[PDB]
RNA sequence: AGCGCCGUGGCGCAGUGGAAGCGCGCAGGGCUCAUAACCCUGAUGUCCUCGGAUCGAAACCGAGCGGCGCUACCA
RNA sequence: CUCUAACUAUAAAAAUCUCUCUUCUC
RNA sequence: ACCCACUCGGCACCUUACGAGAAAUCAAAGUCUUUGGGUUCUGGGGGGAGUAUGGUCGCAAGGCUGAAACUUAAAGGAAUUGACGGAAGGGCACCACCAGGAGUGGAGCCUGCGGCUUAAUUUGACCAACACGGGGAAACUCACCAGGUCCAGACACAAUAAGGAUUGACAGAUUGAGAGCUCUUUCUUGAUUUUGUGGGUGGUGGUGCAUGGCCGUUCUUAGUUGGUGGAGUGAUUUGUCUGCUUAAUUGCGAUAACGAACGAGACCUUAACCUACUAAAUAGGGUUGCUGGCACUUGCCGGUUGACUCUUCUUAGAGGGACUAUCGGUUUCAAGCCGAUGGAAGUUUGAGGCAAUAACAGGUCUGUGAUGCCCUUAGACGUUCUGGGCCGCACGCGCGCUACACUGACGGAGCCAGCGAGUACAACCUUGGCCGAGAGGUCUGGGUAAUCUUGUGAAACUCCGUCGUGCUGGGGAUAGAGCAUUGUAAUUAUUGCUCUUCAACGAGGAAUUCCUAGUAAGCGCAAGUCAUCAGCUUGCGUUGAUUACGUCCCUGCCCUUUGUACACACC
RNA sequence: UUCGGGUCUUGUAAUUGGAAUGAGUACAAUGUAAAUACCUUAACGAGGAACAACUGGAGGGCAAGUCUGGUGCCAGCAGCCG
C-alpha cells in the first residue's frame, strides 16, 4: 500500500513568462520622411541580411534571428 | 499467526498514517477497564467515565487492551454511552501528548 | 546493654576450609502455523568492612559496621 | 463321497485459537 | 438317554419385502388417506424448568403434583459426502526416520529480511517470504526524498487574435548550472498555438479481496470423471473392490455391473553401446615426401596447409540394440517378485520435459499499449534534469563464503576437462611481439565461429623442499599509503594490484537442513546479471566416498473401515 | 428483381379536429310536517379535459429493476430468511 499526502509547497509561485506584445510595434522601427524617402531607427543585422533590425538594450547591439551569435558592443 | 491471514483483506497500512483530530462531538478517551460483550470503558478527558461500544469496522479488525488512547464519538440523546471509532497506535498518541488535546495529568508510557 | 541469628546478582535459599553459587526473576535464542508449557545460553557481586595463619579465604578465627529475635528498659 | 487341534505377549506427558460465507437460467 | 416326525407354550434367531417408516430399521414399528377390535397413560418448538409457589408423603435425604413472567428461529431425528481422531487395517516418502556422510546454528565477512534511524533510508512476498521480484540499483534503472524544467493537454466549441493568438533568445541579476526556468531591457517568430468548457491521454498511483495470463501450492502423490444399467424418496452410491502385485485406479482377477475418457504408462530430449552403413582440409589416423635432433642397423621423439589413402576414436544422419533375454527359485501357479549368467545397458537402464478433476479470496496492476473501477491529470502521482537514498546501525533471524590447520600452509616442478560465449552500424573474444613487479599499457594479427581466444596448459591433485603444534608461516577481517582499469561522473572505499596492522576464530548448546552412486562432498570453469563489480543462480566437468537397499517411531502422503455435537471442516 | 407500394391490419408520438358527459353551481317543480338530500330539469359547468388517485411494494416467500445518483455493516430497511 501507498500512504501518499497532500504535497505542500516552500514556494509561492513561478509565473509563465507573457510575452510582451507591443501595438503599433513596426512603426516604431522605422520612420518616414515626409511622403517618400524613409529610414529605420533600427540598425540591421549584417549576418541575416537586410531588414532584421539589431537590439539596443544597453552599450551593446543585439540580434534576433542569428541572435546567439551576434552581440557587439555599442 | 496462522492460516487465517491469507483470508484477510490484507490491508497493508504499515506507513505511518496520518492521524485523526476530533471533530464537534468525537472526543479522546482512554481504557480503563475491559469489559465483556465487546465494549469496553472509557474514561474520556473531561472528568467523565463514559461506557463505549465496541464498534463496527473495530471489533474483530483491530485488537486493542486496557490503556490505549482511543478516539470515540458521543451521542446527544445518551451522554452515558458512546462508540468507539478510531484507535491510535501509541505513536500519534505521543504528539497529542505533546500538542495536549488531552490533560498531561493522563501520563500512560511504557 | 548483653546474648542469640544474619550479611544476594533483583528476591528465597547454599556450600563454606579448593574460589563465583542454585532456584525464582530479566534478556536473547530454540520447539510450535501461533501463544502458554518445555529446552538452551547469558548479565548482573565488593557471599557486610578491618586484620591473623595459610599455595588458598568468603569461609576458620579475631578488631569492627549494619539489620532482626530473647533477656526485656535493667534506679 | 469321508474328519474336532494349536497357543501367547506393550498402555509416559500433549492446554488454547480470531475476523469472514458470497446468484445459478437453456 | 438319544434319533425321526408332529403339536402346544417361551426367551430368542436367519432371509425377504410382497407391507410400514424421515430413514437407522421392524415379522412387528404390518394388516393407517382403501384412515374405526377394546382399553389406560403421556406429548404440542427450544430454553426458563421438572425451577418457584401451594399442597401431600418423608426423621432427614428427597419423592409425587407442578406453571408463568421472559427470551429465542430454531433446538432436535436419521442418513449422505468430505475433514479430523493422541481410532483400526493395508501401503508409501532422506522436502520422514533408522545406519550414516556433509553440514547449518558458535567466529569474521557478503547478501536478504525485521526493527531502529532518516528528508528518503521506495516497495511486494512473513512448508508454499527472506542470494526471491533475475532486485550483483554510484547516474539511468526509480517506483523514495530536497529542488529545477517541459506538455509529450489529441479533438470539438467558444474566446481573443494577423495595427501580433503566440514562439524563441545574446548579455547581465537569479539559479547548481553555458536553464530566456524567472526578471532588466529589447529583438526574433508567424496561426502550429494561447485561456475557458467538454473530452482525451499519461501514471513502477490504489485495489491481485474486481480481473486475465502466468507461475506456485494442495500433490510427485495416483487420483478423477461422465453414458446406459442396479440400489436408494433423497442428498448420494455401484462401476472406482475381498485379496495378491505394482512406482502407479499398475495388472492378475472377483464381481450390478458393461463399456469408455483424462491422469500414470506410452511419448520426446538427453547419457550411454555401435570396429555394421554414409561421409569429412572447420576432426582425427596411417604410409610416404621435404626436414630437426638423438642413436648409429634398418630405430626412436619431433616439424610441413607437400602428396596418396582410411574413418577406430571426434562429429551427425538413416538405422540397430533391451523386450526382465536365457536359466534357476517363489507366486490362487496368474499378475508378478528374487538370484545367477550372457550383456553396454536388467532401479521404469540413469536424468529429466510435458503432466488429470477440483481448489487457494496463495503471488504478480511492480512485465505487458492486458485491464474494470477509484484517484491524479498543470507548481501533476505525467515526463525530464541536478544531488541524495534504496548500503545508515544500540539489536534478532534466513541463504551462503572463508576458516579454525600436519589428510595442512607456503615455495618451486608436473600439467588434466566439459558445458559455453564472442564485434555492424559497432566497437565483442582475444592470440602473438614489446614494455611494467602486478593490475595493466601499447603495436600488430586472427575469429560473425568444430577454422581464431582454445587442447579455454582451470583448481583440487601429483613430486621434491621450507615450515613443526607455537592462535604459528593458520585464519585475512578491520585499516594506512600508493599504482591502474571501466565510467560524464568511483567520496559513502566500483573493481584489480603492491607494502604493512594483522582481529574473532581451539570442530561450536538447545535445535535444525540436504542426501543411498559417478550420489553426497571437495574443486574450479562457462553462461545469465555486465561499461566496471560477485561470495548469487543456471549449467558443466575433475577427484570421488561412509552408510543403507529397511520401517511407520517423529513429520506427513494414498486407499479402506469406524466415530463425530466438526462443514468458515480440530487453527 | 435489394427494393417495394402497406397492397391487409395493430399500436407509439407535448402533434391535431369534431363530439358526449357528469363532479359541481342553479331558474323551477317534485320531494318533506317545513326544509335539506335523492329522481327530473331550465341557464352555466372539460383541454394539460390543473375537474391532475392514492395506498404499499420492485432479492426470495410474492407480481414487478441486478437502471441512475447518494450513504458506506453508518443511516436505516427487513412480519421470516436476510
Ligand atoms: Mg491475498
Ligand atoms: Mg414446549
Ligand atoms: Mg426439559
Ligand atoms: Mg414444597
Ligand atoms: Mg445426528
Ligand atoms: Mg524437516
Ligand atoms: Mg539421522
Ligand atoms: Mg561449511
Ligand atoms: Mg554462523
Ligand atoms: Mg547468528
Ligand atoms: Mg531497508
Ligand atoms: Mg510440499
Ligand atoms: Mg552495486
Ligand atoms: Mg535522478
Ligand atoms: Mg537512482
Ligand atoms: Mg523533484
Ligand atoms: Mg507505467
Ligand atoms: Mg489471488
Ligand atoms: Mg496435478
Ligand atoms: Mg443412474
Ligand atoms: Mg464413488
Ligand atoms: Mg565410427
Ligand atoms: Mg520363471
Ligand atoms: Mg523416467
Ligand atoms: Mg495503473
Ligand atoms: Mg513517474
Ligand atoms: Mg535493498
Ligand atoms: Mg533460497
Ligand atoms: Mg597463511
Ligand atoms: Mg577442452
Ligand atoms: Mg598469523
Ligand atoms: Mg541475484
Ligand atoms: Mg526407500
Ligand atoms: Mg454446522
Ligand atoms: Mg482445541
Ligand atoms: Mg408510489
Ligand atoms: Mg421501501
Ligand atoms: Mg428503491
Ligand atoms: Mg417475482
Ligand atoms: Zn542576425
Amino acid at each position: 500500500g501507498k500512504k501518499r499526502k497532500k504535497k505542500v509547497y516552500t514556494t509561492p509561485k513561478k509565473i509563465r513568462h507573457k510575452h510582451k506584445k507591443v501595438k503599433l510595434a513596426v512603426l516604431n522601427y522605422y520612420k518616414v520622411d515626409d511622403e517618400g524617402k524613409v529610414a529605420k531607427l533600427r540598425k540591421e543585422c549584417p549576418n541575416c541580411g537586410p531588414g532584421i533590425f539589431l537590439a539596443n538594450h544597453g552599450d551593446r547591439f543585439y540580434c534576433g534571428k542569428c541572435h546567439s551569435t551576434f552581440a557587439t558592443q555599442k | 499467526g496462522g492460516k487465517k491471514g491469507r483470508r484477510g483483506k490484507n490491508d497493508s497500512d504499515g506507513p505511518k498514517r496520518e492521524l485523526i483530530y476530533k471533530e464537534e462531538g468525537q472526543e479522546y478517551a482512554q481504557i480503563t477497564k475491559m469489559l465483556g460483550n465487546g465494549r469496553v470503558e472509557a474514561s474520556c478527558f473531561d472528568g467523565n467515565k463514559r461506557m463505549a461500544h465496541i464498534r463496527g469496522k473495530l471489533r474483530k479488525k483491530v485488537w486493542m487492551g486496557q490503556g490505549d488512547i482511543i478516539l470515540v464519538s458521543l451521542r446527544d440523546f445518551q451522554d452515558d454511552q458512546c462508540d468507539v471509532v478510531h484507535k491510535y497506535n501509541l505513536d500519534e498518541a505521543r504528539t497529542l501528548k505533546n500538542q495536549g488535546e488531552l490533560p498531561e495529568n493522563a501520563k500512560i508510557n511504557e
